[PDB]
């Protein structure tokens, strides 16, 4: 079956840009058919045959290619074009569809910044003890953060989650956490937070000690 | 070794056909001599002149006595060269593409009222065959104004201006009944009417 | 809609089409010492509703003495047809070359073509295919 | 103006089958194909079927050969979609859509079904308190939050002073630990000033448990 | 002598045939039509003779595959309506043609283009309307 | 009702436009009826009801296609009858076998307009609307221009035994104002008739 592969996986580019899409068939098609699926929602038709502007679909949008070689481009970019585009063919069965490409809007280079919070008196029970370390308002997404307890590498035990760009700040928020057991968190004094990002001129540590001020 | 010669056939009034080609083309004297069958009907059998027209003592036509004239059966001819017979063309013609009728004869003005006129004429032999383009002027116009006419052969002109000259002529053409010729007529002789 | 021209015909090489888009005319021609019945169709024509594609006019010939979305299948042979058979494709047809017996193919491309649209004028991509034996 | 309509939201135990509808409205029901698509999360779109009401006529990705069911019911125009031998990676959303025969293409989508599969079963929401401390306090701003932690299933809903506050709150997708259960939190910067007086709650809510929990964040 | 109503009656209608067929033939032969050349290459069953009211059935046969090669020329700014034009030949046809007979109609061995099949039989009504005058 | 004086009159434009009109002294008040076309040659029928021109007259028009599209020929005969609804049951009240192409009345010409204006001349041009392609250059005409002091009769009637779509106008006044009219005719037809005036076009000439 044809497999459609498209790039790049994650586009960025400020808004009134013009900006070009790429959707390339393993073997050649006839045309191409491409929807957008805004976050939580489902696909809506953009262009048909890849040249047919879906009724409805604002006259920004235009597409254009040939064989093995297919492009969706926006003249300029806008506000509502937050969402990821997924490029599908139906020369072959079965149809398929690409990988999605997501579209975001850019800014300024934005330092994250950076807090830190130890567990709770209530959350020490059962044995079981967290840390969660906060990045806030930071562009571009691509972010880094390590943990280091007494200066040793720490690895396979947290977790991290990134919130979306807010409609109107367009940034983004990480927060990430730490599971340790009771006994062993009492063993340790010393907890840092080390995060690296292209805002940041050099790297940033956020400690805190247990049991002292 | 060079090509032969287009010919040319008109059927005139559908009473005799010409048929002439350019011999005079040729670099020497040559006796051409043209064949002649209809395809695809009773009768496919190859005919030759019997009466030879000549130019410079050469022959350069040939003419058919309206026995010979089927006009809506295919008209095969053949130009074939006397000294090299392999030399030999073939033309085929539909012959009711190509009549030509005479010009209309005695135009004749009659006053239907005070200033309307009507101009009548006829024709030899193909009444409801004929279509006609009656063209009329008057001195001071300087150009004609034409008028295709039906098979009706009548003409009205109302409003015509007592002061003035007119002048009126025809002509006809086997079209679009009884075949397809796209060749009209000579003018027939002009009428004139008023001052 | 129809292309003005036939595929580019690489010597040596023939070329077929998996399914025809709608449009597509197949004309309705039989063997020597055989016509196309009278009061006949002179072509089967592909069409389509919102769910179904099929040919419109089936052919006839006497003594003369899965399916895809958008497409239809090979019409079954119908008694004396012709040899071959002549077709009127339409523009995002896509037909695949293949070396005709005896022959290989001396490359490792795709063998394929497709009837553009560009300029008023409709044209097949030359296909990337030699034929030698 | 055509309409599809599918289930709710269903969770289901490992090895179980399940049955999901799309109901069609606007347009004669016999006349299209409908398609199911399905999306695992952040993975792209994947066909699976097509089916016509009016001719009993079914198709099938080699993929989905055995594992999915198209089944149609024509009085009421529904369609429906029974997945069988379910599995950890059959957790997706499935839509139904209509097939633009002439085009190929699908010109109208249902809203999509989600469907998750997991040993886990139905947990309350401890709550702990982010609290604010000197550490998290640069310049004249500062954080606190509140962490959900090992409930089940999803969602879940924080609304800062019941709604009042609307500012920043940033809330952060769950994740999965270990066991399947599933963690949250949020949080808000405002100034370490107001701190000394104005009073934070996030009043977490569970649907599924029907459980409150006003949680109030304060500096130790 | 003037002729009777009758026979006036059949030159009319020649001749509203006759117009019939030359308005198809302005029609496809019109050097604005781009698909003349795909029309020219579907084949058409001349009469072996025809000079004669009772041939008129080998045109009535054909009159079939004349509005199959008609729906290629639909096009905008085309003036042709197809199905109501064909009714009107088909009826003043089979008027011309008689009921009374009982013809078998011959075919030559050669078939012909559209343009081709329109002359022979706009000759054949002109011969017969010639006769008749 | 009564059997009085009964007439039922029809023709045809040539394309796609029969126009009837049945008149019946003795018909009763609030009849409802319907005229319907059954052609022998064709497979479809038509029908128009008949609504009130007079006191004792109806007409309506049956439309069988398009306005310029030919959907009757020389050799159809169309039987119009009159059917004025009685209780649950047509009564047929009139008959006739309407040959289309003896019974013509084209639509009187339209777009006139001049073509050219001076102290004592006028060609005036037009076109004929709706006219079938069969009648080919088989075509007549009659004008007729008003002059002051005079009524729209007593004008001389003006002949083109020709289809000739313009006339040059002679002899006319200087400074005065003028109207034209223009009526059309095949010439086959046994009942065939004169179509209504065209609309008059008011012309005037050129001062000295
Ligand atoms: C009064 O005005 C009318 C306007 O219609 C004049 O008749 C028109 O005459 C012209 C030539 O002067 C005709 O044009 C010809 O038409 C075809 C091509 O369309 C072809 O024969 C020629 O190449 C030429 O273009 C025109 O058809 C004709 N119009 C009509 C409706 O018949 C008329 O001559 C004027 N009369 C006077 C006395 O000035
Ligand atoms: C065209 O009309 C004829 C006749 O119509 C009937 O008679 C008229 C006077 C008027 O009263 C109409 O309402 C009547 O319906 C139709 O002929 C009938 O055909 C049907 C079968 O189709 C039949 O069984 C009847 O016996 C026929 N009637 C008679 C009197 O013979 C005819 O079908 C109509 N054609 C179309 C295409 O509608
Ligand atoms: C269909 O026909 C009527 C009748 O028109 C008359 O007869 C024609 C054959 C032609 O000679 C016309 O000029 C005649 O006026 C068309 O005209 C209307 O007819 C109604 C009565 O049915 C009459 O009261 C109106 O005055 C007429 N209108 C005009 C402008 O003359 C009628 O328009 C035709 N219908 C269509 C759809 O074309
Ligand atoms: C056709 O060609 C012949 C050639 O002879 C013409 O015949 C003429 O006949 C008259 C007597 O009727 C002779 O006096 C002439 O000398 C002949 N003319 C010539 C040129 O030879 C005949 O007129 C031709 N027809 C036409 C219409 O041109
Ligand atoms: C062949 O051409 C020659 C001339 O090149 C013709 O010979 C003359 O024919 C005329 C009559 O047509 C005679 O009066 C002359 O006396 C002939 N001249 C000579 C020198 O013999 C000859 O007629 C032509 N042949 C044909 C069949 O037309
Ligand atoms: C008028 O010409 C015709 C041929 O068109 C001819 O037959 C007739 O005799 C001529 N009349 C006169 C009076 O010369």
């Amino acid at each position: 079956q044809i497999v459609l592969s498209q790039s790049p996986v994650i586009l960025s580019a400020s808004p009134g840009e013009k900006v070009t899409m790429t959707c390339r068939a393993s073997s050649g098609v006839s045309s191409i058919h491409w929807y957008q699926q805004q976050p939580g929602s489902s696909p809506k038709p953009w262009i048909y045959d890849t040249s047919s502007l879906a009724s409805g679909v604002p006259a920004r949008f235009s597409g254009s290619g040939s064989g093995t070689s297919y492009s969706l481009t926006i003249s300029r970019v806008e506000a509502e074009d937050a969402a990821t585009y997924y490029c599908q063919q139906w020369s072959s069965n079965p149809p398929t569809f690409g990988a999605g490409t997501k579209l975001e809007l850019k800014r300024t280079v934005a330092a994250p910044s950076v807090f830190i919070f130890p567990p709770s008196d209530e959350q020490l029970k059962s044995g079981t003890a967290s840390v969660v370390c906060l990045l806030n308002n930071f562009y571009p997404r691509e972010a880094k953060v390590q943990w280091k307890v007494d200066n040793a590498l720490q690895s396979g035990n947290s977790q991290e989650s990134v919130t979306e760009q807010d409609s109107k700040d367009s940034t983004y928020s990480l927060s990430s956490t730490l599971t340790l057991s009771k006994a062993d968190y009492e063993k340790h004094k010393v907890y840092a937070c080390e995060v690296t990002h292209q805002g940041l001129s050099s790297p940033v540590t956020k400690s805190f000690n247990r049991g002292e001020c | 070794t060079l090509p032969l010669p287009e010919v040319q056939c008109f059927v005139f009034n559908v009473e005799y056909m010409n048929c002439t080609w350019q011999s005079s083309s040729e670099p020497q004297p040559t006796n051409l001599t043209l064949h002649y069958w209809y395809k695809n009907s009773d009768n496919d059998k190859v005919q030759k002149c019997s009466h030879y027209l000549f130019s410079e003592e050469i022959t350069s036509g040939c003419q058919l006595q309206k026995k010979e004239i089927h006009l809506y059966q295919t008209f095969v001819v053949q130009l074939q060269d006397p000294r090299e017979p392999r030399r030999q063309a073939t033309q085929m013609l539909k012959l009711q593409n190509l009549v030509i009728p005479w010009a209309p004869e005695n135009l004749t003005l009659h006053k239907l009222s005070e200033s309307q006129l009507e101009l009548n004429w006829n024709n030899r032999f193909l009444n409801h065959c004929l279509e006609h383009l009656v063209q009329y002027r008057t001195d001071w116009d300087h150009s004609w104004t034409e008028q295709s006419v039906d098979y009706r052969h009548k003409f009205s002109l109302p409003s015509v201006d007592g002061q003035k000259r007119y002048t009126f002529r025809v002509r006809s053409r086997f079209n679009p009944l009884c075949g397809s010729a796209q060749h009209w007529s000579e003018w027939s002789h002009p009428i004139h009417w008023g001052s | 809609e129809l292309c003005d021209d036939d595929p580019p015909e690489i010597p040596h090489a023939t070329f077929k089409a998996m399914a025809y888009k709608e449009g597509t005319m197949l004309n309705c021609e039989c063997k020597r010492g055989f016509r196309r019945i009278k009061s006949g169709s002179l072509y089967m024509l592909c069409t389509g509703n919102s769910s179904h594609s099929s040919w419109d006019n089936q052919c006839q010939c006497t003594s003369s003495a899965a399916s895809l979305p958008g497409h239809c299948r090979e019409p079954p042979p119908w008694e004396n047809e012709a040899t071959e058979r002549i077709y009127h494709f339409v523009v995002g047809q896509m037909v695949y070359y293949q070396c005709v017996q005896g022959y290989r193919a001396l490359h490792r491309g795709p063998a394929e073509s497709v009837c553009k649209m560009t300029h008023g004028k409709t044209r097949w991509t030359q296909p990337q295919l030699i034929c030698t034996g | 103006q055509v309409q599809l309509h599918q289930s709710g939201d269903d969770l289901v135990k490992p090895g179980a089958s399940v049955k999901l509808s799309c109901r069609a409205s606007g347009y004669t029901f016999t006349s299209y194909w409908i398609n199911w698509v399905k999306q695992r999360p952040g993975q792209g779109l994947e066909w699976i079927g097509r089916i016509l009401p009016g001719t009993n006529s079914i198709y099938y990705s080699e993929i989905f050969k055995g594992k999915a069911s198209l089944t149609v019911d024509t009085s009421s125009n529904t369609a429906y979609i029974q997945l069988s031998s379910l599995s950890s990676e059959d957790s997706a959303v499935y839509f139904c859509a209509r097939l633009l025969w002439n085009k190929g293409a699908m010109d109208y989508w249902g809203q999509g079904t989600s469907v998750t599969v997991s040993s886990a079963s139905t947990k309350g929401p401890s709550v702990f308190p982010l609290a604010p401390s000197s550490k998290s306090t640069s310049g004249g701003t500062a954080a606190l939050g509140c962490l959900v932690k090992d409930y089940f299933p999803e969602p879940v809903t924080v609304s800062w002073n019941s709604g009042a506050l609307t500012s920043g709150v940033h809330t952060f997708p769950a994740v999965l630990q270990s066991s399947g259960l599933y963690s949250l939190s949020s949080v808000v910067t405002v100034p370490s000033s107001s701190l000394g007086t104005q009073t934070y709650i996030c009043n977490v809510n569970h649907k599924p448990s029907n459980t409150k929990v006003d949680k109030k964040a304060e500096p130790k | 002598a003037p002729t009777s109503s009758s026979t006036k009656k059949t030159q009319l209608q020649l001749e509203h045939l006759l117009l019939d067929l030359q308005m198809i033939l302005n029609g496809i032969n019109n050097y604005k039509n781009p698909k003349l050349t795909r029309m020219l290459t579907f084949k058409f069953y001349m009469p072996k003779k025809a000079t004669e009211l009772k041939h008129l059935q080998c045109l009535e046969e054909e009159l079939k595959p004349l509005e199959e090669v008609l729906n290629l020329a639909q096009s905008k700014n085309f003036h042709l309506r197809p199905r109501d034009l064909i009714s009107n030949i088909n009826v003043i046809v089979l008027e011309l043609k008689g009921s009374e007979t009982t013809f078998m109609c011959e075919y030559a061995d050669e078939t012909a283009t559209i343009v081709e099949f329109l002359n022979r039989w706009i000759t054949f009504c002109q011969s017969i309307i010639s006769t008749l005058t | 009702a009564v059997n009085g004086t009964s007439q039922f009159t029809c023709f045809y434009n040539s394309r796609a436009n029969i126009s009837c009109v049945w008149s019946q002294d003795g018909a009763l008040q609030d009849t409802s009826c319907q005229v319907h076309a059954w052609p022998d040659r064709r497979r479809w029928n038509q029908t128009c009801e008949l609504l009130p021109v007079s006191q004792a007259s109806w007409a309506c028009n049956l439309i069988l296609g398009a306005p310029d599209s030919q959907k009757l020929t020389t050799v159809d005969i169309v039987t119009l009858r009159v059917l004025c609804r009685e209780g649950v049951r047509w009564r047929v009240m009139a008959i006739q076998d309407f040959k289309p192409f003896e019974n013509l009345r084209l639509m009187a010409p339209i777009s006139l307009q001049v073509v050219h204006v001076e102290t004592h001349r006028c060609n005036i041009s037009w076109e004929i609307s709706q006219a079938s392609h069969y009648f080919e250059r088989h075509l007549e005409f009659e004008a007729r221009t008003l002059s002051p002091g005079h009524t729209w009769e007593e004008a001389p009637l003006l002949t083109l035994k020709q289809k000739q779509e313009w006339i040059c106008l002679e002899t006319l006044t200087p400074d005065t104002q003028y109207e034209f009219q223009v009526r059309v005719k095949p010439l086959q037809g046994e009942f065939t008739t004169w179509s209504p005036w065209s609309q008059p076009l008011a012309f005037r000439t050129k001062p000295a």
